[PDB]
């Protein structure tokens, strides 16, 4: 029985047609303190996957050493580590999701929801989350927190269902998840305008962007209203 | 201690080809205890049927109260209470005990005498009306009503047909409830007739 | 406060009701008759709460019998269950809600016949051909479905009654001290002092 | 805690040990079973060199293990305590689950059990 | 919420966030919580957005209906109405109010009442969930007499930081100046006070 | 549930119903709650579903390994203690089973052992268990006698049943039937309440409260 | 404080006919009021013509039916590549599901197959392992809105024949594979229509004698 | 449900879904969320279904009287004011969830009330279980100086996103638009997204399928 | 399980136990046995928690029987005794306690007189003239208090046992179904078939 301290918001995920792209804001609230503002919650693992976390903090930390261990782990006597016998996204993600499903099991969750975003070694594209109940799904878009709520709806506008995805290109792709970000900003309360954004692609590879901002922003109408009903001055 | 599933029951009406149906069990229990199988929940105000499923206490006082209120209303309007009319009226007396409520689902069912058209309505506990040119479920095994109508269910069926389709879904949606059954009416409403129907159901 | 029921017969209505009055470990007296006689055709045999069995009890039986001087006329059964009903619908919503549960044997001398109501703390009523309150009821009712018929005499009910009693006494945890049995037809209600 | 392997094969295919606990048995006091039409009878040898004993006392040599079954014996008197136990506690086990007394023949093979599990076990004679 | 009130030398200066919340979503982002009870005397609205404004309301009745009789009421008057309703209603209400008006005579004014209903007259006041924030801040920077200019950079660096630091505010920094000149709106976009 | 068994002259009649409920949701009409122990040994199962169908094989099982062990078959009153025993260990942890372990054997006759989930076992000549038992009880009691033949014994256990599962709200579906002789159990068929009811309404007069 | 369990929505069915058998499920999973994926298959094959489905809380469902999969894969290992048969399959998913009796696994399964004599079988779990073969059965969310609809369709109850005066039930027969499907695509359009839980897809898994072949319907996506 | 607004150019447009649900289960497929106040004062109601229909009628009810005493159009902030002061009075047991639109000789409004009796004035709103999706477009696709066929449509895709992605909402979409100077059009289900699929089977019984016990001819007439 | 009484008179000691046995609103039985002999001289009555009742006395019943097949020899009522409240003692801090009341009636052979010890479930053991456990020592004490001599013999404690009964059956709430009575003296353990 744990109750989370430090959190992080939001994590939104789409499918494009040579990959996928995820994003997630740099922000460590403290309940409703904004406490801190330099926190990396996506976490690459080799040049072929990205982990997407919210939820607590030390809880997210605790898995980054894990990830970071499985690397090491994985070169181990292994003389294909960084070719056939690389680690993929799909070993990623049931690794994590049976130690999500365990911890939960043992009533000692880790307080997170993780998407692990990637390209396989035959080109394929993947994307799957997994949650401190040990409850997973895949779909062209995946989001945690208020990202379900706002995010998914505006995504899936772009990639409905499968036969969308060849169709969506990375510059449509990107642009939905930075919109997404945006109205995000809008609406979150313990959301930050400062995030992080990666693609990995089955051409170019791992695309990590650091220190991005939430821009063209409409708040010019803010002046027109006045009161909440009657008043006019 | 939940009132609307102590004594337990269904009602279920439909829509035809001119005509109109309404269907109840005869169930009256005291939870597990089946006390009554001649626990009619079906009662008539003129040419309109209302249909009241819940506390039994409670189908007992509105059918008295309803009828105290239509007795009052062809005395001063000098004519009989019409469907649409009737259900506002449903609506406004649940709804005037929003937060001390009669733990009833009833259900309106009649055919207009003015312009024959075939009306159906349903109700929650606080008087929200829920019109339908189809169909309406009510009591304990609504859901089981729910899945039975949404797919037995045809529009434009003539009174012989509509009987065997309302039956049915009373039947097997009985059949599936601890708390209903017991035996079973329907009532076929056509412009200027109307056929009252025992059916024949497992007792148990 | 326990045991009371009701078997409706051929030209008869037979109210059976238990003599215990239990508080806590001590069973304070034996000889107890928990019913009223509401007018000289109709009887309530009453059950629930300590207090407000009585208290009700006597409250319908002043009404009833304030309505027979005032129109020199006896109400029918089915007229005086649905006065009790509307009393116990009214109780149900009050402040604090008489707790009691009630069996309405009575002849109607219009008819002919005889008529068994029973009626509990909600102010559900419902004619039966036998009926029962408590714990009672499953018991007596799988075996009045199994021995009950409706063209039955007086004596025939009697033993049916009996037949009840036997089982209660066999299956039932508390001593409820046998039942006092009156018997309500055409002639009046009268008392079977012998059971 | 002491695991060694004391009964164990040799190259002839004996087990020694347990070999040497039937020269054990040669050693004790005599002891003969005779069963008849209606009754079975122990009969038991008590050595004479033994002289100031005190027979009210002295643990006899045939034991009750209920008030049906009898056990007499042969070879170490210690070991034999042991064993009696068991079957008594076995025997009163027996009436509290299946609700009647042992057969003869069920208290034997649990005694017998008893005995085959010391041949292999380890640390244990 | 984040709200502060400052008298100065020419009048007095509400400022206020823009965010109203339903748990940790954002129900509305343009939000006006300085609203007006009288031509100059107009107040902060924190705490529940129904009681403050179901407040708001009645105390603008009570004003109207005392200027029909005994003409302009004073900036203490109004935030005894203010605390009559907080005061005597305190088991059912979740609002904490700046009263802020000026005067001819009296000039600028600020009254502040927390959720207790008692009143309290100050030089500024600050209140609302990011307030705490700036307690330090405010404390160290206020000073009497100061100019327009520097009133207003006053309240947008401090709403700023309350904004930056609190979860339950955000949005644009809404301002109204009360002097003698008139009434004047102001408002500041999160481009410019987020980079201050 | 309901499930009864009573012992009489010419053995044991044992008869139960086949519903199952998850709260007011009938589950199922079609359940099987006569659990065939062996040849000569049954046992009916009332409380948990799973509880009692799990742990009534598994007592099976161990009936079969004692025949194995002791080369004879377990007597009733060791086959009920073997499951009495069990649910005492797990006494708290919240398993709900009443069930009736019916059979018989040369020492003892035919014998009937009521044992429940908070480790009470009880011998009896009659007993009924499940949320119908009173009904059952009501019914069963009234008409009972020793000198019943195996005809009117076999019919009377299949009414007490029928009335159960007509007032019991949680009891119905059909009736099974058993009877236990010196020779072992021999099944009497399954009874579905939708027929039976009007076929014994007719026949025998009764059910005057039901609407003919 | 921390509850171990959640509802991932959801519903399953599954008919069995004479040489045949279905097991069809929708592609919905939710959580609350969100749709977290449109297709997310909870229908599997576990080999030896054995079709599983364990609705209900979706990371128990996925357990058990890996640990069933897996249950499958030791049973070769163990008694030389012998096939496990339907009834025995449903007995050792009793085992599983028992296990946790104390603790247990918030799913309705349903499996389905063909028995030892080549004839369709449907079993049906409780989530503490009591179970039952059926010729029909509905689980999860809208399971009592379709399970009635069953009875009328594939049992007959309360189908009487017409002119009898309600004395002769109409005679219960085998359905064919296009018949089932008809009723199995109706249940669900139904339970779209009036549980919120329910739609996006529907898939179908049908067991014959020469293997397993599945078949996919879209459904209503709101 | 879901519920949004939208002014524009010279008015205001609102709309709603026309689920209504009972639990998990869809009780009403095609609601009128949509109420009219006044004839140009019109109002999107979400939350407690009887509640939202009982206050607008009363305060619609007392407009139409004002409206008659004072010889004047009625206005958005009358009903506004009396909306909000009724809730408030109930402390949010009335469970009223209100889009307030229209348009009145002082102009065209928009506002929101909350069950507790807390007013909000914007261009654009959303209510009810869907507002996150809806208000997520309206955030994405809204801009200053709208025309009539801009608003109607960036309004009907808020509802859109409501009916596909919240479970709470569902099946049409309701419009009605309110610009000054014409008549309010109230747009029923202005656009069907959501209709039934053909049924793959016709479950038309034969005659005398069902058994009777009795007969009897019902009097209505005096 | 309910009632259970003890009597030490001159030359033996009497034990009555009811033989009703109620699960919620049935008696499931009404000929139960509610003592074990624990050995040729010493009886044991027991009542308290289903289950728990019959394990904990079969429990002690094996234990004595082993201690008398491994010396040849019988306990004393005052060692059994002590070795039963030890157990109960042990009990009452456990996991989970034998909720489990005791009378020990035996006859010692060594000192010729007759003992009753009355052992509740914390194990309070206490040696009596007269005992009894639950509700029905609230009726017996006080009418043993009067009428009981020390001298008596079993006849007259008979008598003086049906005295409680009677009582018993008068004023306690519940049917109990009356008693088996045994007689624990110098020649053993005897039932009396006929009360
Ligand atoms: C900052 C934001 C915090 O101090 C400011 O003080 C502003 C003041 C402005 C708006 C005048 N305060 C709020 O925005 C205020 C915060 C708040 C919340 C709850 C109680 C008191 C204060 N927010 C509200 O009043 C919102 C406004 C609505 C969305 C228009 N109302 C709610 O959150 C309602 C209030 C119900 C209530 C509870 C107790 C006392 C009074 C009112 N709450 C809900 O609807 C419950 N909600 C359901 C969904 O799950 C989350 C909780
Ligand atoms: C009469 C018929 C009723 O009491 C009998 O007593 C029968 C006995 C027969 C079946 C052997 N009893 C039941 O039918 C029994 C009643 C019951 C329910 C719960 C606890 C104790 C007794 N019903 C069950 O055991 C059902 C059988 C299924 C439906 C075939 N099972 C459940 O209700 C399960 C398991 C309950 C449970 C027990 C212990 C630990 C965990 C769970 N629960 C569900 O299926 C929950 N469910 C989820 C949503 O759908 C509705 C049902
Ligand atoms: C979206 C669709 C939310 O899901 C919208 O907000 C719509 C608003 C439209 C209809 C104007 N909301 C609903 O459909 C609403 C959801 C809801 C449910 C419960 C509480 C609040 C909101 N549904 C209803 O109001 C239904 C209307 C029916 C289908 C006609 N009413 C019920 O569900 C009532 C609730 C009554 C109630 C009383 C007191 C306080 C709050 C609510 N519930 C029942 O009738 C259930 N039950 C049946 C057995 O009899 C006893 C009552
Ligand atoms: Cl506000
Ligand atoms: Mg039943
Ligand atoms: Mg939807």
């Amino acid at each position: 029985t744990q109750q989370p301290i430090v959190t992080g918001t939001s994590v939104i995920s789409m499918k494009y047609d040579n990959g996928v792209i995820i994003a997630a804001d740099n922000l460590g609230s403290y309940g409703s303190l904004l406490r801190f503002n330099g926190v990396e919650r996506l976490i690459p693992v080799g040049d072929n996957t990205v982990v997407g976390i919210s939820g607590d903090i030390s809880d997210m930390q605790h898995i980054e050493r894990l990830l970071k261990d499985l690397v090491t782990e994985n070169a181990y006597d292994n003389p294909l580590a960084d070719a056939e016998e690389a680690l993929e996204p799909s070993y990623i993600f049931e690794y994590l999701a049976t130690v999500m499903y365990q911890r939960r099991s043992k009533m000692n969750p880790l307080w997170n929801a993780i998407i692990v975003a990637g390209v396989q070694s035959n080109g394929d594209q993947f994307l799957r989350y997994v949650n401190l109940l040990g409850v997973t799904y895949s779909s062209p878009t995946l989001a945690t927190g208020f990202g379900a709520h706002m995010a998914n709806p505006l995504l899936r506008k772009v990639v409905d269902r499968e036969s969308d995805i060849p169709k969506t290109t990375v510059q449509v792709a990107e642009e939905a998840i930075v919109n997404a970000m945006r109205v995000l900003y809008y609406r979150d309360a313990r959301s930050s305008r400062n995030f992080s954004l990666a693609i990995i692609d089955k051409n170019t590879g791992l695309t990590f962007k650091k220190n991005l901002q939430v821009e063209n922003m409409k708040w010019d109408f803010a002046k027109d209203i006045k009161g909440y009903g009657t008043q006019k001055i | 201690s939940d009132p609307s599933s102590i004594n337990g029951g269904i009602v279920v009406a439909m829509t035809g080809k001119d005509c109109v149906a309404i269907a109840c069990d005869l169930r009256l229990g005291s939870q597990s205890l089946g006390v009554s199988n001649k626990f009619e929940k079906i009662f008539h105000y003129g040419h309109v049927f209302l249909g009241i499923t819940g506390l039994a206490t409670d189908v007992t006082t509105l059918n008295e109260m309803f009828r105290y209120k239509t007795n009052l209303y062809k005395l001063k309007e000098e004519r009989a209470i019409e469907p649409e009319t009737f259900t506002q009226l449903v609506s406004s007396s649940l709804y005037e005990r929003r937060f001390g409520p009669y733990f009833v689902g009833p259900v309106v069912a009649g055919i207009n005498s003015k312009s024959g058209k075939p009306f159906i309505a349903g109700f929650d506990l606080i008087g929200c009306i829920d019109e339908a040119k189809d169909f309406i479920v009510s009591g304990t095994a609504s859901d089981q009503l729910f899945g039975m109508c949404e797919s037995l269910y045809e529009p434009n069926l003539e009174p012989e047909d509509l009987f065997e389709t309302i039956s049915q879904a009373l039947l097997n949606a009985a059949d599936r409830d601890a708390l209903s059954g017991w035996g079973a009416v329907v009532y076929i409403i056509k412009k200027d007739e109307v056929v009252k129907r025992y059916l024949k159901m497992r007792q148990d | 406060m326990d045991i009371i029921l009701g078997i409706r017969v051929q030209d008869s209505v037979i109210l059976a009701s238990s003599k215990a009055v239990t508080r806590g470990i001590s069973v304070l007296k034996d000889s107890d008759d928990k019913t009223r006689q509401l007018s000289p055709h109709t009887l309530m045999s009453f059950a629930g709460e300590a207090g407000d069995t009585v208290q009700f009890a006597e409250y319908i039986q002043a009404n009833i019998q304030l309505y027979s001087i005032r129109e020199d006329y006896e109400l029918s059964p089915q007229a005086v269950s649905s006065f009790v009903r509307q009393e116990l619908a009214k109780s149900i919503r009050s402040r604090r809600p008489y707790q009691v549960n009630v069996l309405i044997g009575g002849y109607d001398k219009k008819k002919n016949k005889p008529e068994l109501y029973q009626i509990d703390y909600l102010g559900t009523k419902v004619e039966l051909p036998y009926g029962a309150h408590g714990y009672s009821g499953f018991y007596t009712f799988s075996l009045l479905d199994h021995h009950y018929r409706p063209d039955m005499t007086t004596e025939e009910g009697l033993d049916l009654l009996k037949l009840c009693v036997q089982e209660l006494e066999k299956r039932m945890p508390m001593d409820f001290k046998g039942v006092i049995v009156k018997i309500v037809d055409k002639d009046g209600i009268r008392q079977v002092d012998d059971f | 805690g002491y695991d060694r392997a004391l009964s164990i094969f040799s190259p002839d295919g004996h087990i020694f040990q347990v070999e040497y606990a039937l020269e054990a048995v040669k050693r004790g006091t005599c002891a003969v079973g005779v069963k008849g039409k209606n009754c079975v009878v122990l009969g038991c040898e008590r050595r004479s060199t033994l002289k100031l004993q005190d027979t009210r006392i002295t643990p006899s040599k045939v034991s009750k293990i209920d008030s049906h079954v009898v056990l007499s014996f042969s070879g170490l008197n210690a070991d034999s305590r042991i064993l009696i136990e068991k079957a008594r506690v076995e025997a009163q086990s027996h009436r509290l689950t299946l609700e009647d007394p042992v057969t003869v023949e069920y208290l034997t093979r649990y005694v017998a059990g008893v005995q085959q599990r010391y041949t292999q076990s380890g640390g244990v004679r | 919420t984040s709200i502060m009130a400052v008298t100065f030398k020419d009048g007095v200066i509400l400022g206020a966030d823009s965010r109203t919340t339903t748990g940790a979503y954002i129900a509305n982002r343009v939000t006006d919580k300085l609203t007006r009870v009288h031509d100059k005397i107009w107040c902060c609205r924190s705490g529940s957005a129904a009681d403050t404004q179901a407040i708001a309301d009645i105390v603008q009745y009570h004003l109207e209906l005392y200027t029909s009789q005994y003409g302009t009421p004073s900036t203490e008057t109004a935030a005894s109405v203010f605390k009559e309703l907080c005061y005597e209603n305190k088991d059912n209400l979740t609002a904490g109010i700046i009263v802020a008006g000026y005067d001819d005579k009296n000039k600028g004014e600020v009254y502040t009442i927390p959720l207790g209903g008692s009143v309290h007259k100050l030089p500024y006041a600050i209140a609302g969930s990011g307030s705490t924030f700036i307690y330090g801040y405010c404390d160290k920077n206020f000073r009497e007499n100061m100019s327009k200019e520097e009133t207003v950079d006053f309240i947008k660096h401090s709403l700023s930081q309350a904004i930056k630091w609190d979860g339950s505010s955000g949005g644009v920094i809404r301002m109204v100046v009360l002097t003698a000149a008139g009434v004047e709106r102001l408002i500041f976009y999160p481009d410019e006070y987020e980079q201050l | 549930t309901t499930t009864l068994a009573f012992r009489f002259q010419g053995g044991i009649i044992v008869a139960v119903d086949s519903r199952a409920t998850a709260g007011n949701w009938v589950a199922s009409q079609t359940v099987k709650k006569v659990i065939e122990i062996n040849p000569f040994l049954l046992g009916t199962i009332a409380g948990g579903a799973a509880d009692c169908q799990f742990w009534e094989t598994w007592l099976g099982s161990q009936c079969r390994l004692h025949e194995l062990r002791e080369k004879e078959r377990i007597s009733v009153a060791a086959a009920s203690k073997i499951l009495s025993n069990l649910v005492y260990q797990y006494k708290g942890a919240g398993l709900s089973m009443g069930t009736m372990i019916c059979g018989y054997t040369r020492k003892e006759g035919p014998t009937i052992y009521y044992v429940d989930s908070d480790g009470t076992r009880l011998k009896g000549d009659i007993f009924c268990v499940g949320s119908g038992q009173t009904f059952a009880y009501g019914v069963l009691d009234s008409n009972y006698k020793w000198d019943l033949s195996v005809e009117d014994a076999l019919y009377l256990g299949k009414r007490s049943i029928l009335a159960a599962a007509h007032r019991d709200a949680y009891s119905g579906g059909s009736v099974n039937l058993y009877h236990v002789t010196e020779d072992g159990w021999i099944y009497h068929g399954n009874h579905d309440v939708g027929e039976l009811f009007w076929k014994v309404k007719e026949e025998e007069g009764s059910f005057n409260n039901v609407i003919g | 404080q921390f509850n171990p369990y959640g509802d991932n929505g959801g519903t399953i069915l599954g008919i069995a006919g004479e040489d045949f058998a279905v097991l069809a499920g929708d592609t919905r999973n939710i959580t609350d009021y969100s749709i977290n994926s449109r297709y997310e298959p909870k229908v599997f094959d576990c080999g030896d013509n054995i079709v599983m489905s364990a609705n209900g809380f979706a990371a128990d469902g996925d357990a058990l039916v890996k640990r069933f999969k897996n249950s499958v894969k030791w049973y070769h290992f163990d008694h030389n590549d012998k096939k496990l048969s339907i009834n025995s399959a449903a007995r050792n998913i009793q085992h599983l599901l028992y296990g946790k009796r104390f603790f247990p696994y918030y799913v309705h399964t349903i499996i389905a197959g063909l028995d030892e004599d080549g004839k369709g079988a449907v079993y049906s779990f409780d989530p503490v392992g009591s179970y039952e073969r059926e010729q029909c059965r509905a689980g999860g969310a809208a399971a009592s809105l379709i399970m009635p609809f069953l009875d009328n369709q594939v049992n007959f109850k309360n189908q009487y024949e017409p002119g009898t005066n309600g004395k002769v039930k109409k005679p219960l027969k085998y359905l064919s594979v296009e018949e089932v499907i008809k009723l199995v695509r109706d249940s669900f359009t139904s339970a779209t229509e009036r549980h919120i839980q329910v739609g996006d897809g529907l898939e179908i898994l049908i067991v014959t004698k020469d293997g397993v072949r599945k078949e996919f319907y879209e459904l209503k996506r709101d | 449900t879901t519920i949004v607004g939208v002014k524009f150019n010279n008015g205001v447009v609102i709309a709603a879904d026309t689920r209504s649900t009972q639990g998990p289960i869809v009780a009403d497929k095609n609601c009128a969320k949509l109420h009219r106040i006044s004839p140009k004062i019109w109002c999107a109601g979400a939350g407690t279904a009887a509640d939202t229909e009982a206050v607008t009628q009363l305060i619609g009810s007392n407009i139409e009287l004002h409206s008659l005493y004072t010889s004047r159009e009625p206005r958005v902030v009358s009903a506004l004011q009396m909306l909000k002061q009724h809730l408030f009075k109930y402390q949010g047991h009335i469970g009223a969830y209100l889009i307030v639109a229209g348009v009145d000789p002082t102009g065209s409004h928009l506002f929101s009330i909350h069950a507790h009796g807390s007013t909000d004035v914007g261009y654009y709103l959303s209510l009810g279980s869907g507002s996150l999706a809806a208000m997520a477009v309206l955030e994405s696709h809204w801009k200053q100086d709208l025309t009539k066929e801009e608003a109607i449509k960036l309004a009907s895709d808020a509802i859109q996103a409501g009916i596909w992605n919240d479970l709470g909402s569902g099946s049409n979409v309701d419009v009605c638009v309110m610009e000054i100077g014409k008549d309010a059009e109230y747009l029923r289900n202005y656009l069907t997204p959501n209709v039934r699929e053909e049924k793959q089977k016709s479950y038309k019984f034969p005659r005398g399928t069902t058994a009777v016990l009795k007969e009897s001819i019902v009097n209505i007439c005096d």
